[PDB]
């Protein structure tokens, strides 16, 4: 399934949105990383950048989140993102999500526990400023995008569906609830 | 605080830094929601095209020829702190000193022979000097001429490779130009950070471009995040000062996103170090502090490169990132000219250093 075949109902009938994606993800790859750009087909670098747009955020990982349906089409839009993250360098260090979660999800977020979104899980390099959670990120299934935006400036390190981390730290400071996730291969 | 703590320690004590964060963002705020329907999150973002001011470039409010100066003092002094600290690598602080351009070392150099501090920067420079841009394909293969023949060495042969160097140019080697590696910490090593300023001298006049090339510079050899977030964050001190900012000003703390020790560098710690609290080893984050450290605590060329090589240890690696900063600082014209004329191919340097500085390309918009 292509990538224009996963999106085209997503868009209007007219436009070839995936095309669109790769073309500016091709031309900012080329400014801010080109090699990096060599790994990647049309439909790898076209979904990457297709997932840290709004709309396409939006209608994917609500659905691999069990929000909405996950369609055939969604789930090719899925695969050709993690096709084109799988070619990436590993990010192998700490990144960041600072989030706000329902207090029995936070419930769950004990230590000794294990984690594991349907979803893909965005973290930045950053520290965060917002959020009453502090996710602490160690693994490397998750890989650096950045350069596939137009100033590579958030340094968002992209995990994928499915990633399975224990929880091996955790602790209030302040007023932030701050957890240390562990990728478990 | 001690860089060597753990990263969980040193992230709880970093939240008195949360500032110099750049905020999210309207997009990935949204994509760090639980719900991204039902934002929980606060929604004053930007758009995630738009350029965050921490890359708006600060106009060079000083003569273009003083930036000529300080750009040639960049790479220059990236030379001649290699070629006075190699003298005393891998020694124990304070079993030996050196104050002048006298040689000697592990290999046995001649005064003023650089190593592959200087190989590897030259190996960039000339790549971008060609290419017109950051060629990762290019700049390796320059690096295998060195490696492999002695190219762009200061006594015909290569002869102080690093080991996570060698590794690079022999899996590139085997698997061609799409390899990429080098990516646990144990790879945290020096070479990027030493081989900086001419990706700051080039992109000189765009702080995005800076930071693009700067990490991208590294991953030629080192996917390290923490080799490449310390090429970014010396690449912005390198551009600050050849803008001609103050130290003042330049070591301050910046905007930026950076993992937390290379942070705590930007936010000043080392600024209340004793000596006896520095560490000049060859893992980056040492060796970047250590640099930072240095030049704070001195007046001048001449003494800056000094204090960080008799440091010992890689007194290579951190005379030569400190022969950057400070060369930057006090610019080409206040290295001694003693230490110049020492120094192997001096003029060749300048001029790739001077034909970098003219290059440049303008800002984009």
């Amino acid at each position: 399934h292509h990538h224009s075949q996963d999106p085209e109902n997503l868009y209007f009938q007219g436009q070839e949105q995936a095309k669109v994606w790769t073309q500016t993800a091709r031309a900012n790859a080329e400014k801010n990383n080109a090699q990096l750009s060599t790994l990647l087909t049309d439909d790898q670098i076209g979904a990457i950048y297709g997932y840290t747009t709004n709309e396409g955020y939006t209608a994917l990982n609500p659905a691999l989140r069990g929000q909405t349906p996950l369609t055939p089409e969604l789930e090719a839009f899925t695969g050709h993102v993690t096709d084109g993250l799988n070619k990436l360098p590993a990010y192998n260090g700490e990144t960041y999500r600072g989030t706000t979660l329902p207090a029995h999800i936070l419930e769950q977020n004990q230590i000794g526990g294990t984690v594991s979104d349907g979803g893909f899980m965005s973290t930045s390099a950053k520290t965060p400023f917002d959020g009453d959670v502090s996710i602490s990120v160690r693994g490397n299934s998750g890989k650096q995008i950045d350069f596939l935006s137009k100033y590579k400036n958030e340094a968002e390190v992209l995990y994928p569906p499915n990633t399975r981390f224990e929880v091996i730290n955790r602790i209030e400071q302040n007023g932030t609830t701050h957890l240390l996730y562990r990728e478990i291969p | 605080i001690d860089l060597r703590e753990d990263t969980w320690t040193l992230q709880l004590y970093a939240q008195r830094y949360k500032g110099l964060s750049p905020k999210n963002s309207r997009e990935l705020q949204l994509r760090m929601e639980y719900d991204p329907l039902k934002p929980n999150l606060p929604t004053s973002g930007e758009e995630q095209n738009s350029k965050p001011e921490w890359l708006n470039t600060p106009p060079c409010l000083i003569p273009e020829s003083e930036s000529l100066d300080k750009a040639k003092g960049a790479l220059v002094g990236l030379a001649i702190g290699d070629a006075i600290g190699t003298t005393l690598e891998f020694l124990p602080r304070d079993k030996l000193h050196v104050n002048d351009m006298v040689g000697g070392g592990p290999f046995r150099l001649q005064p003023g022979e650089w190593t592959d501090d200087t190989s590897m920067a030259l190996c960039l420079a000339e790549s971008y000097i060609s290419a017109g841009r950051l060629d990762i394909t290019l700049f390796r293969e320059k690096l295998v001429r060195w490696y492999r023949h002695g190219e762009n060495s200061s006594n015909g042969r290569c002869f102080d490779i690093g080991n996570t160097t060698r590794n690079a140019l022999e899996q590139y080697l085997k698997h061609g130009a799409s390899w990429f590696g080098n990516t646990e910490p144990e790879t945290a090593g020096n070479a990027a950070i030493i081989r900086q300023a001419p990706t700051s001298i080039f992109r000189r006049k765009s702080l995005q471009r800076t930071f693009a090339d700067s990490d991208s510079q590294s991953m030629a050899t080192h996917c390290a995040p923490e080799s490449m977030a310390s090429c970014q964050f010396l690449g912005f001190i390198l551009n600050y000062l050849i803008n001609g900012s103050s130290r003042e000003k330049a070591f301050s703390p910046h905007v930026m996103p950076l993992p937390v020790r290379v942070l705590l560098i930007n936010a000043g710690e080392y600024k209340e170090k004793k000596r006896d609290e520095i560490r000049s080893s060859g893992y980056v984050i040492d060796t970047l502090e250590a640099a930072m450290w240095a030049v704070w605590n001195t007046d001048n060329f001449h003494d800056a490169i000094l204090l960080a090589a008799n440091l010992g240890d890689d007194a290579d690696s951190v005379a030569a990132t400190t022969g950057q900063i400070a060369g930057a600082l006090y610019g080409y014209s206040n290295i001694p000219k003693p230490w110049l004329d020492k120094l192997v191919q001096q003029e060749r340097i300048s001029n790739l250093a001077e034909q970098l500085f003219y290059m440049a390309p303008e800002e984009d918009f």
